[PDB]
């Protein structure tokens, strides 16, 4: 699977 | 102390035509399609569940791209049965990875699909 | 999908009349008394902050009563820095718990204090 | 007593982009594009050229379609250098793979591409 | 040749409202308090008797204080049912250790009392 | 691309006098000395038929001259049925070796004959 | 409560003709032929003073008569530098053994002489 | 050190 | 990569 | 448990 | 080596 | 067992 990062 | 987000999700495996099938489950018992989405500093659990006959365990998650630097560390139990990844959220971006499972029919490792 | 907090300690060893000490800091760098308290499921991740030179590494958490139902799994990194637990918060109660390293000195295992 | 094939790749890997590509190279040090055909029982080795600073190690061989039957065992060496697939070569078709490596910059396992 | 004296001790293992119960027993099969003297250099052997159903396994011995000198190394056997202590006798004083044991119920460590 | 041989024995195990015997048959299933000649570069795998109920597993070969060059390098299944030896027949001469086994009966290491 | 005999044997792995030789020395630094008598229940510890630079570990302790009942139990350090034996000498006669050594040359296993 | 459920 | 078997 | 060590 | 028992 | 090398 993927992982998404959306940083702060 | 700061803190951040626990993520959940279980790894479901059956066969289907002699072969892994995973299917995700949150932490509702719902199916979903198993990607995450981290909006801050925290942990993914992920709880193998497996119902393939093939004696499956995690030996580790495995990445194309492992210095992207969107997952951090990889922990796993000593049963196999669980892997944790920290995600401290400061690279932003996308990655995928596959599941490592060791199995107890064959020395092939298994692989979730890419 | 339901989600947990993910809380994180440092665990900082260094030595003193010739023996470990076990000093924790938070996330903020401060240090703290060690406890971690659980509301809701979610994780606990200790990551080691070796300050001796005794190649310390964690090979797992040990618990006198390991029953008990506190701590439902521990995962570990392949390189020893970091230990999570997995805390469900199904059980209520209290648990303690001793770190478990090895070292590169000799040949016992080392416990944080009990 | 029959004899099969031992046929040899070397499984070149260094950064581009901070991530790994995998080139290899067959017994004459030429590039190659990889895949082999096997047409009587024998064994496939791979040797690790680490060409990278993040210390490169086989931990084993990974296969998203495990059970498929055209490669019956993975064997690998315990400074992580070799890994050996035998292939009786009793199944017809075709099976795609992925090295699985560890590595001492981070605690993610390493694939080669899908 | 120099030759020392080896101890042997018995660590029995059994449940009370479901958490272990450590007793030990001498090579006369008597219940005893479990700590040995050592007068000379030599070696103390432990043997676990697990009747407590959770599958426990030695995995080492742990101290709080594993840089005392007291003892100088630990044996382990393959199938966790053994742990060896030598001890050279040159530092006189005491240490307290814990044993360390790994379970099949769950993936916590065992940790014989303090 | 250059290639070499593949060369297979089934090393089969029973007990007579309760301690083990070692048989080689060949590809054909035949009886066979179990000596192997190398005339070119290749591949020798050793596949384990233990009859013994002693739970023998291989765990690597070893060599009292283990820096005689015949022999590049063992690679090991992770179920310890097969062993796969590399040899680039480049020095000439002869070696002998002993399989070593693990066995789920004690905790000694299992030698096939000098 | 009964004890037995602590015996002790240094086991010196130097390279002569480019191959190990494995020369004993007692606890008093002289050198012995290495053979152990056992009257009464008891333990002998080995100690590796690896001389060489290949990297010699114990991996365990080796025997072609695995079952015979003269040694109960091996214990291995978790460094590779001692080996300990268990030797209840409820069983008369003579066994031989030869240490099981991994190397960082190759991926080869040392064995003692037969 | 220790850890406290409070469910 | 990929293996290709001809029985 | 404990060890003691009495040096001769 | 050897090891030698006389029970 | 033994293996014997003759190269080529
Ligand atoms: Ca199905
Ligand atoms: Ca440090
Ligand atoms: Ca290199
Ligand atoms: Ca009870
Ligand atoms: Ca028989
Ligand atoms: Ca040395």
């Amino acid at each position: 699977p993927a992982i998404i990062n959306r940083p702060q | 102390a700061p803190q951040g987000l626990a993520q959940f999700i279980k790894v479901n495996v059956t066969l289907e035509n002699g072969e892994p099938v995973f299917i995700y489950t949150d932490a509702n018992g719902q199916v979903c399609q198993g990607d995450i989405t981290v909006t801050q500093a925290g942990t993914i659990t992920y709880l193998l569940n497996d119902q393939t006959l093939k004696g499956l365990k995690f030996v580790g998650v495995g990445f194309v791209t492992p210095f992207d630097g969107i997952i951090d560390a990889v922990t796993i139990s000593s049963d196999g049965m669980l892997v944790q990844l920290v995600d401290l959220d400061k690279t932003p971006g996308t990655t995928k990875f596959q599941f490592v499972l060791s199995n107890t029919a064959n020395t092939l490792l298994v692989l979730s699909p890419d």
